[PDB]
RNA sequence: UCUCCUAAGAAGCUAUUAAAAUCACAU
RNA sequence: CCCAAUGUGAUUUUAAUAGCUUCUUAGGAGA
């Protein structure tokens, strides 16, 4: 009965057809993402709600639509008080329509709100249902998108249907949600200009607007002078951030009027400042974020506004016209001739550059600038042709060449007489347990670009900024350990002289020419030129020649000279300080030999309490990494030049690193594209930039652990102050908190015990915690990748193990046994026995077959196949025992053909000892 | 052993056709490399001999490119 | 030894110790010591050169090998895949291999590459009737184990020949070698 | 010097060991020996040693020499690159879009599109083909163009009759099309 | 005078360190 | 033809250092 007079009274005035979403009187109960911050509690959780009762409109023929009235009881004080609020914001038209009544339950009156038309779901839902993703519970974003038109529900019965790398049509699917996020932006601001005008003093949140934009829930807000109200959203804008690229939400930005029915903007082909454009487009969407945006980085005060300014230039420069960015060039004279030049750049990140050391009339050339204007992809591309690539989406400049070049790679040579000796000791029998596996595979000439294609997975990626300014803070605290700093040309260590000096350079000799021919004051007026110019180089893709599990191809980047050569005198300081230290996070240059595989595992374990360990995946990782985090990863390394090198010059190092391995012109089958983002494989840094990303990526997973747990639910009350002063230092101080940087480094360190090399990493960590949801586990790793780095990772890739007796299922390719070795037990390393037997098999010279040219080769293979040896399977541990027959059946060759040739045998007979296991045993126990 | 050297008697018969010069043809070439490339991943004997006939019928259709009576010797 | 100090060396060391054997006095025995002691010392001196020389030998006889013998593995390499080709081929023993290896020492080579679905075409050349009376039954070819079916048969002049005009007693009027195209069969 | 006063002073006291000449004497005769042989051990040592250096200094100054021809060679190679590159350059096409520009300065992606005589279109399957060339003559980056050639990825020469549904299996893909501003 | 020793010169052996070259392995 | 960055092991050669051994020269002490 009472039920159809209350259904009456909430159908009001207004034209609606209500249905009741549950019983009668009593209210509706629903689980909703929050961002709260409170005496008792903070985070971005999933909670229950418990106030509402909630009725859903039909339309004038009887079916049912996306239009909810809902309905809340109150306490008689706030109830005066959000009506108060209410009838000053009552004029704007981004806020829901309220009525307020009073209405009789159980015998007695109680004060109801009404909120009219809102839809099923929030912004803070299609935020949460994206940052935390998991494609076993997905239903509330499958719902969104159907109920937005995206796609039919039909959609969902695909395979691998969110795989950003399998089905990249989701991009589409995802990139309909945005202009319903660009009008929900551009009511926040006519909301702000309301809260001002009013007087109005509050935070607002992503869970207190609606779907269609709309604003509600003014019972938080406080009063002020009329011309003095203060809108705060740091929180609100930093959590939506990672959505507006995904979804692409300015995409309007590039039409007639911004409107999608009307053509595209011509811009002028010859305009590359967009500056007064980068300006305009702030004040549309974030005219009340409350820190100082500089369009061009040059003016930036550190590292943190550095990352500030580039992460909303990454948004921005989506609007402009893709042939505007990359070098700037200018017509200058050298003896009366005409040189075309670069004398600036404009960057994606870092807007306009300008050189400072530019000279329009010369006499002469020097050494060093015959170097720059060969390095300068200038002259290259205004002489050549222009060229209309159709195999591959990326932007091609021009040919340097009237042909294009094929390059093949051909099969690996057979060793046909350790074949024919491994099968006479019973291997490659059948059902056997070792079998061949590792091969050279061939490739046709479509291979170098077909590989090169793959850079299709770099997508421009907006960050939280607020979050990205913690994390970078805590992922220093894994480098306090080093020194670092710049040194002169007479300190430099160079590995090996006799390898590629990359384009123009190899037409005419190796990187040995270019150290020969420069004095070390031509060296030194190379790298103090860079601190104030930027010089932008080309990149050669190689294809390589070696063995592998896996049928496609590999290519590394072959970086200039130029490049190289002042990157080392930059950085190398450093690199050699982290590869000489031990018992730390990095792992590089540490040993597995003489007891080393032992002391790193043994370092990893720790203090740690109810210990599990894990391992994850990257995947595409080198063409996947945003730029974003490339940029990160190189002012970490740059830190230490606060003795040595201004401001102003460690700001044009940096677009320098950015414009000769980030965003450059690689050469490819003889023709220059640009390529759009990621790491460049061969880059003088790469394995120390890959560590400082796979730290970040880790800090992170333990910041979105802790902050989405209900934290009413943890018991320690430890663990409550951590996560409320992790909120307050992410999303509400505007500088840094030395003493809880410290406080989280000391806790993360405790319960999640790191090793890192490269993209390869174990963690060791507290079971106890990561169950309770205390610490990062391999569902965090998902969601993580899903919204920071476009990839879907398969849990399918990833290990975990339960006893530590056991070790890491892998670490460099390499499995763990623990042995007895003496009066105690050690952890040796051992490979794959099809990667050792494959090796022996197939070699990649002609003359490699031969063994007895080549005996310490099969040594060498012997000294990593040790270890299997100690393996309970006995198909391994012969695997050993062929090696050292193999190799005294080489020796009594050699000997006997050294014979039959001059008549005279060797007197060395010291090859004695390499047939015997006591050369071996001595290359894995400790005191060397 | 028969899976084990069917393997190894495609890295063989590819690298005699490289010799010839069939990388010279991109239009066949192609052809031998996926042939090549699909008895090395291969794991029933039946599906690795059936693509060394289609392999090794490169060789034989070369006319003149191997004495191949000398060879039978 | 055949070093020439070793015979002094020998010679006294072998009077040092005699002396001490008969009980000579000290100041003798210190005499023989110090003559041994310049004879070892020219001996060694002597062994040191032999030291050198030898190693200096074995270091340019071990270079001429892996130089000589680098050259006779890069030169030969045509020649030997080949005949390493052609040696594995024989131990696998399959009768597709097999069948194909063996026509085509007679000649009845393919035009194309043999195809694996069915329905699909191949063309091969048949030499002569001697062929063509073991490879053809009826409307039917017999290749790499496999049963084929013929869609035309043509001369060498590019003219189409019935299957009826191919038999032993009209076979020299017809232009050989002929092409055979065929169609798999399953 | 030394080594005469060592080998006269053996003489000396060869001379007395031969008849046997006496102690007293014979020990000043094996004094004088050692002394000279000990100062011809000290010369012969320097001199072996100076011998050793002179190699030293020779070869240093060899990697010198060689190092300055080596300079010298590749200077002279990236200057004849750079004051060969520099013909190509069609001035009239050049000036028309930096005298237009506000600084006199330009985006690079925009000279090969605005200046370039020649085009190459390298072209996957004929489906592409119809999309992007079909006939004799397209437009493109705002201009139009004439094909003069076209070419297989053997580098054979294709003729555009040849270029269709039914002959596309025959074809060695992709083909690259050349092409000059109208 | 002999013995011992302290220093220097020369020869013989050994250990260790540094550099170069080559082969192998990992990210 | 092209053939990246970073780290590790093995092998060979050369140089240097330290110690040991022998011879010689010089001085001192002792008997
Ligand atoms: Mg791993
Ligand atoms: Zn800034
Ligand atoms: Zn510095």
């Amino acid at each position: 009965a009472d039920a159809q007079s209350f259904l009456n009274r909430v159908c009001g005035v207004s034209a609606a057809r209500l249905t009741p979403c549950g019983t009668g009187t009593s209210t509706d109960v629903v689980y909703r993402a929050f961002d709260i911050y409170n005496d008792k509690v903070a985070g971005f959780a999933k909670f229950l709600k418990t106030n509402c009762c909630r009725f859903q409109e039909k339309d004038e023929d009887d079916n049912l639509i996306d239009s909810y009235f809902v309905v809340k009881r109150h306490t008689f004080s706030n109830y005066q008080h959000e009506e108060t609020i209410y009838n000053l914001l009552k004029d704007c038209p981004a806020v829901a329509k309220h009525d307020f009544f009073k209405f009789r339950i159980d015998g007695d009156m109680v004060p109801h709100i009404s909120r009219q038309r809102l839809t099923k779901y929030t912004m803070a839902d299609l935020v949460y249902a994206l940052r935390h993703f998991d494609e076993g519970n997905c239903d509330t974003l499958k719902e969104i998108l159907v109920t937005y038109n995206c796609c039919d529900d039909d959609y969902f019965n695909k395979k691998d249907w969110y795989d950003f790398v399998e089905n990249p049509d989701i991009l589409r699917v995802y990139a309909n949600l945005g202009e319903r996020v660009r009008q929900a932006l551009l009511k926040t601001v006519q909301f702000c200009d309301a809260m001002r005008n009013a007087g109005i003093v509050g935070v607002l949140t992503l869970d207190n607007q609606d779907l269609n934009g709309n604003w509600y829930d003014f019972g938080d807000f406080i009063q002020t002078t009329p011309g003095s109200g203060v809108p705060v959203v740091d929180s609100y804008y930093s959590l939506l951030m990672p959505i507006l690229t995904l979804t692409r939400a300015l995409t309007a930005e590039s039409h007639v009027d911004t409107d999608l029915t009307k053509p595209y903007i011509k811009w002028d082909l010859l305009k590359y400042d967009f500056t007064e454009e980068r300006l305009k487009l702030f004040d549309r969407y974030f005219k009340y974020w409350d820190q100082t945006y500089h369009p061009n980085c040059v003016n930036c005060l550190d590292d943190r506004c550095i990352l500030h300014c580039a992460n909303f230039n990454v948004l921005f420069s989506t609007v402009f016209p893709p042939t505007s960015f990359g070098p700037l060039v200018r017509k200058i004279f050298v003896d009366g001739v005409p040189f075309v030049v670069s004398t600036g750049y404009h960057f994606r990140e870092l807007g306009v550059v300008h050189n400072q050391d530019v000279n329009l009339h010369s006499s002469r050339l020097s050494f060093k600038e015959l170097l720059v204007y060969a390095a300068d992809p200038a002259m290259h591309a205004a002489s050549g042709n222009l060229l209309l690539d159709k195999r591959t989406t990326c932007f091609s400049v021009a040919a340097l060449t009237n042909n294009v070049a094929f390059q093949t790679v051909k099969p690996g040579n057979f060793n046909k007489d350790f074949y024919d000796f491994a099968v006479s000791k019973g291997f490659f029998k059948e059902g056997s347990s070792v079998e061949l596996k590792h091969f050279f595979f061939a490739q046709d000439g479509n291979a170098a670009i077909s590989d090169y294609d793959y850079y299709r997975y770099n997508l421009p990626t907006m960050c939280d900024i607020r979050q990205l300014l913690f994390v970078v803070e805590v992922v220093d605290k894994y480098f306090d350990c080093y020194d670092g700093g710049c040194i002169n040309a007479n300190q430099v260590i160079v590995n090996n002289l006799d390898k590629s000096a990359g384009f123009p350079f190899n037409k005419w000799g190796k990187a040995r020419l270019y150290y020969d021919s420069m004095s070390y004051e031509d060296q030194d007026a190379l790298f103090a030129y860079t601190k104030r110019n930027v010089i932008p180089t080309i990149t050669q893709m190689n294809l390589k020649y070696a063995i592998s599990a896996k049928n496609r191809a590999r290519t590394v980047a072959g970086v200039s000279i130029c490049s190289t050569m002042t990157n080392r005198q930059f950085h190398q300081k450093l690199l050699k300080s982290i590869a000489a230290t031990r018992g730390a996070t990095v792992v590089i240059g540490t040993s597995k030999f003489y007891g080393g595989w032992h002391n790193m595992l043994k370092t990893v374990y720790s203090d740690v309490e109810n210990p599990h360990l894990m391992g994850w995946d990257y995947p595409k990782c080198d063409r996947a990494m945003p730029n974003m985090l490339r940029i990160m990863a190189s002012l970490v390394l740059a830190r230490k030049h606060t003795t040595c090198c201004s401001l102003s010059h460690r700001f044009y190092r940096l677009a320098n690193e950015c414009a000769q391995v980030l965003s450059e012109m690689v050469m490819c089958g003889g023709s220059l594209y640009v390529k759009p983002g990621g790491t460049s494989s061969g880059d003088a840094t790469t394995a120390y930039a890959n560590s400082v990303f796979n730290i970040c990526q880790a800090v992170t997973a333990n910041v979105n652990a802790l902050l989405s747990t209900d934290g009413n639910k943890i018991a320690d009350k430890y663990v409550r102050n951590l996560q409320h002063r992790l909120y307050e230092c992410l999303y509400r101080n505007r500088d840094v908190d030395t003493d809880f940087v410290n406080e989280f480094y000391a806790y993360l360190r405790k319960h999640f015990s790191m090793m890192i090399l490269s993209d390869d990493a174990v963690v060791c960590f507290n079971s106890t915690y990561a169950s309770q949801g205390l610490v990062a586990s391999i569902k965090n790793f998902k969601s993580v990748l899903y919204y920071q780095n476009n990839v879907f990772m398969s849990e399918a890739k990833c290990w975990t193990e339960t006893d530590l007796t056991k070790g890491p299922h892998e670490f460099c390719s390499q499995h763990t046994m623990l042995v007895k070795q003496g009066d105690d037990y050690v952890y040796l390393p051992y490979p794959d026995p099809s990667r050792i037997l494959g090796a022996g098999c197939f070699v990649d010279d002609i003359v490699k077959t031969d063994g007895t040219l080549m005996i310490e080769r099969f040594v060498s293979l012997a000294i990593d196949a040790y270890p299997l040896t100690k393996h309970p399977n006995q198909e391994y541990a012969d695997v050993f025992h062929l090696y050292l027959q193999y190799i005294r059946k080489l020796h009594d060759e050699l000997t006997g053909h050294m014979l039959d040739m001059y008549s005279v045998m060797l007197t060395n007979d010291n090859t004695s000892r390499y047939w015997e296991p006591e050369f071996y045993e001595a290359m894995y126990t400790p005191h060397t | 052993s028969k899976m084990s050297d069917v393997k190894c008697t495609s890295v063989v018969l590819l690298s005699v056709l490289q010799q010839l010069r069939v990388e010279s043809s991109s239009k066949l070439w192609a052809q031998c490399v996926q042939l090549h490339n699909d008895i090395l991943l291969a794991k029933d004997t039946t599906e690795a001999f059936e693509k060394m006939v289609s392999l090794l019928s490169v060789l034989l259709s070369m006319q003149g490119a191997v004495d191949i009576n000398k060879l039978c010797e | 030894s055949s070093l020439p100090s070793y015979a002094a060396f020998a010679t006294a060391q072998e009077a040092y110790e005699q002396a001490v054997a008969n009980g000579d006095s000290e100041v003798v025995l210190k005499k023989l010591k110090k003559s041994l002691n310049v004879a070892k010392s020219e001996f060694d001196r002597d062994a040191a050169m032999q030291r050198k020389l030898e190693k200096m030998a074995d270091q340019a006889m071990t270079q001429m090998y892996k130089q000589a013998r680098s050259e006779d593995k890069r030169a030969k390499v045509t020649s030997a895949m080949q005949t390493m080709l052609f040696t594995m081929l024989r131990k696998l023993d399959n009768d597709a291999l097999n069948n194909i290896i063996n026509n085509a020492r007679d000649g009845c080579v393919p035009l194309n590459i043999i195809p694996l679905t069915t329905a699909a075409k191949l063309m091969v050349v048949i030499p002569d009737y001697n062929t063509y009376k073991n490879t053809c039954d009826g409307t039917t070819f017999t290749y790499a184990s496999a049963l084929w079916e013929i869609q035309q048969v043509v001369d060498a002049d590019s003219k189409i020949v019935q299957l009826s005009e191919i038999s032993m007693d009209n076979s020299p009027n017809l232009a050989w070698p002929l092409i055979v195209t065929a169609l798999r069969a399953n």
